[PDB]
């Protein structure tokens, strides 16, 4: 339920992230792996060692998808149509894991960029990530 | 999101998005900059000369800089070309001072790399955005240190002169080392360094002398790239300037033949022209000569010559080329006491005239398994080495005798 | 038992740097504006409609001191957590009826608040120990429920 004032903060806050989005996504992926060990079961062949290239590579594509979603904030389900099918129909990722990644991503943004995370921005960026998780998991069964 | 074609009388006539929507932020307020073209100026500040330093832009009396996010070697080239310095080599520069910081910035989206000036290539933003994560833009054009050899009789020798900005000056011997001389010969495309001479051997120079002493690694492709450190001025007298001789000091010409790709071989040494000896003129040396002449690859060398011996004295120079070196200077040469060449035995070559595909290891092949001799103090003696696959190997000394080494000396061309 | 000795040292170390007066008000103010269904329980604290009022309300800041201190008291001994929070868990289960999830949400917000206040020092192994601490506290305050 992103209000027009809520989307303005999301676009502005994501803009201040800049080119460091790919590294932020990679750090969040690594942060969630060690903090929630059960999450590693969904990555069978990926190397889970700290600083791995695949983790860095995966973080870049995850942040790429989110940055695409911000530019298409009005129409999210179409911009995330391919990812929704892969995450729900192929890998059958449980929806509980998405709230873990969203929390870890917010922590990474808050720690690395503390000055811009006013409480107004925190709520707006939280609602944006909740919208992404629901879209991806809306066809889980 | 106003999308004007470029000819509408007013902006409201253009097709633009609604007065709402799109969730814009007040830091994204658009602006314009209209100018006659004479107020904008580009300068380099903070470096040794005008061709290296931090990029500084002065537009409408307002000072500013250029952000690094879109910077590349293509954009570095167009800026150096506009200043008239030359090509761009390094995107970093060695600092001689500190430049004042400025809040205003200039941003480059993309630049084709062949434009005349920086202003011409599309969508350069002047102010309105900040890049704190990014940093300043630095360049180092190729006119920072341009070397030149003056007053040498042979083509690739003379007094060393280095250009700073738009002025010339000589370099003292103490500043110039062997590693610095190798870069200078490579930069000038004169080959590798053969020798270095000091004490104004080539001649007594004239003008002002630089103070800084070059401290380069040795394999830099340009003089400007290697770091330098300033030194006190006047420590070297004018008679202490340096001279450099590079390896490509040979001048060999094809004559009598209507097409430059064919004719009798002529060599100029000791200040006179002379024909080359027919002996020891094989295909491998022929390819290098035609490569020097820029004719291209060669496929045939005449057995004898219809062109004649010529009026000049018969040169007894013999060359031992591997077949891959570009110029005849890089080929090892032996001429001390070479056997006399009869009058009718004069060398010649018939180059194709096509400069394509050069030579590839396998006709027109660089060959494989060529033996080399190392640590022997010369090219005719040393430990035997065999090139197999991509490695060099030796031979066990057992069952090795004169009859066994007779073939090796013959293949290398040394003899017995 | 629950935590390795190296993990325990870092958790106790960071808790020294904290500003108890302001951290408690920060986390409570964030939960009341991010998840705006907890404003029902804090109607005794006055106006809470707008985020600045939530942050600037003295009552939530004072209640933040109580929440933070109880968290520090829980950190005293981990095995006692059943007995440490038994007195408080009854209040949150029989009188206010606070759902166990809100304990898990407040702890998660606390990790974000600590990361915001500290920065790079919130090393991923450090937050892993903190999450294990938070999960136990949320379970301990909910184990009274039956
Ligand atoms: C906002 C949340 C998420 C986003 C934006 C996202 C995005 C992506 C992207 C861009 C890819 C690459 C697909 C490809 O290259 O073809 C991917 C693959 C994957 N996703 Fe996610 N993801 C999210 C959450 C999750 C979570 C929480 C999990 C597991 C707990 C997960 C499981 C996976 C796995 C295992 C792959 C690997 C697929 C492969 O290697 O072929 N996703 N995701
Ligand atoms: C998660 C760990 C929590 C701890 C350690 C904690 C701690 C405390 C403590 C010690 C008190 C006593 C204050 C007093 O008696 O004056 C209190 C009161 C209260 N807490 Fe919590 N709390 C937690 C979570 C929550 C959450 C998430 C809510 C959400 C609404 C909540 C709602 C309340 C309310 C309404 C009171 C007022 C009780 C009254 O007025 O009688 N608590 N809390
Ligand atoms: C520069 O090169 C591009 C292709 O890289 C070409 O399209 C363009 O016309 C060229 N411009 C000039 C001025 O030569
Ligand atoms: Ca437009
Ligand atoms: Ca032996």
């Amino acid at each position: 339920v992103l209000s027009p004032a809520d989307k303005t903060n999301v676009k502005a806050a994501w803009g201040k992230v800049g080119a460091h989005a790919g590294e932020y996504g990679a750090e969040a992926l690594e942060r969630m792996f060690l903090s929630f060990p059960t999450t590693k079961t969904y990555f069978p062949h990926f190397d889970l060692s700290h600083g791995s290239a695949q983790v860095k590579g995966h973080g870049k594509k995850v942040a790429d998808a989110l940055t695409n979603a911000v530019a298409h904030v009005d129409d999210m389900p179409n911009a995330l149509s391919a990812l929704s099918d892969l995450h729900a129909h192929k890998l059958r990722v449980d929806p509980v894991n998405f709230k873990l990644l969203s929390h870890c991503l917010l922590v990474t943004l808050a720690a690395h960029l503390p000055a811009e995370f006013t409480p107004a921005v925190h709520a707006s960026l939280d609602k944006f990530l909740a919208s992404v998780s629901t879209v991806l998991t809306s066809k889980y069964r | 999101s106003v999308s004007c074609q470029g000819h509408e009388p007013a902006i409201w006539q253009c097709k633009h998005h609604e007065w709402g929507k799109h969730y814009c932020n007040h830091n994204e307020d658009a602006g314009v900059t209209c100018s006659d073209g004479s107020d904008l100026e580009l300068r380099l500040r903070g470096g040794g000369s005008r061709c290296a330093g931090t990029v500084e832009v002065e537009i409408q009396r307002l000072l500013g800089k250029v952000c690094d996010r879109g910077w590349g070697l293509k954009e570095a080239d167009v800026v150096c070309r506009q200043l008239g310095c030359g090509s761009a080599l390094k995107t970093s520069y060695q600092v001689y001072s500190k430049i004042q910081a400025t809040n205003t910035w200039l941003f480059l989206s993309s630049c084709n790399g062949n434009e005349t000036s920086l202003w011409d290539c599309k969508n350069w933003q002047w102010g309105g955005l900040t890049c704190d994560h990014y940093e300043e833009a630095k360049i180092t054009c190729s006119a920072h240190r341009e070397p030149r050899l003056v007053g040498g009789d042979i083509p690739c020798s003379g007094r060393v002169e280095v250009k700073h900005g738009d002025t010339w000056g000589s370099i003292c011997d103490s500043d110039f080392s062997l590693e610095a001389a190798s870069v200078l010969c490579r930069e000038l495309q004169c080959g590798t360094v053969v020798s270095i001479l000091g004490g104004a051997h080539f001649g007594e120079g004239n003008g002002q002398i630089w103070a800084e002493e070059f401290q380069c690694e040795g394999h830099e492709s340009h003089l400007s790239l290697c770091p330098v450190a300033p030194r006190p001025e006047g420590t070297c007298s004018h008679s202490r300037d340096v001279g450099v001789v590079c390896s490509r000091y040979t001048e060999i010409r094809l004559v009598n033949g209507k097409t430059p790709c064919e004719g009798r071989v002529e060599l100029k040494t000791l200040g006179a022209w002379g024909s080359l000896c027919n002996s020891h003129w094989d295909i491998e040396d022929a390819h290098v000569l035609c490569q020097q002449l820029k004719c291209g690859v060669a496929l045939s060398t005449p057995g004898g010559a219809r062109f004649g011996k010529g009026n000049g004295q018969i040169w007894r120079h013999m060359f031992h080329c591997t077949g891959t070196e570009q110029h005849m200077g890089d080929c090892p040469v032996t001429a001390l006491g070479a056997s006399l060449c009869p009058s009718e035995q004069v060398a010649s070559v018939i180059c194709s005239g096509n400069q394509s595909q050069t030579l590839s290891s396998c006709v027109a092949c660089i060959e494989s398994g060529q033996l080399r001799l190392v640590n022997g103090g010369g090219r005719c003696a040393g430990r035997v080495e065999i090139y197999h696959e991509g490695s060099w190997g030796t031979i066990c000394d057992d069952s090795w005798d004169l009859s066994d080494a007779h073939v090796v000396c013959r293949q290398l061309g040394c003899g017995e | 038992v629950h935590l390795t000795p190296e993990e325990k040292s870092a958790v106790t170390a960071l808790w020294g740097k904290v500003n108890v007066d302001e951290v408690g008000g920060e986390a409570l103010g964030r939960l009341l504006v991010v998840y705006p269904w907890t404003q029902r329980f804090f109607e005794s604290f006055g106006d809470l409609s707008t985020p600045d009022a939530v942050m600037g309300n003295p009552k939530v800041k004072a209640h933040g001191k109580k929440v933070l201190g109880a968290f520090s008291d829980g950190l005293a001994h981990l095995d006692n957590l059943k007995g440490t929070f038994a007195t408080l868990s009854e209040l949150h289960c029989d009188k206010l009826h606070v759902d166990p999830e809100n304990f898990r949400l407040l702890g998660n917000v606390l990790v974000c608040v600590l990361a915001h206040h500290f920065g790079k020092e919130f090393t991923p192994p450090v937050q892993a120990a903190y999450q294990k601490v938070v999960a136990g506290v949320a379970n301990a305050l909910a184990h009274k429920y039956h």
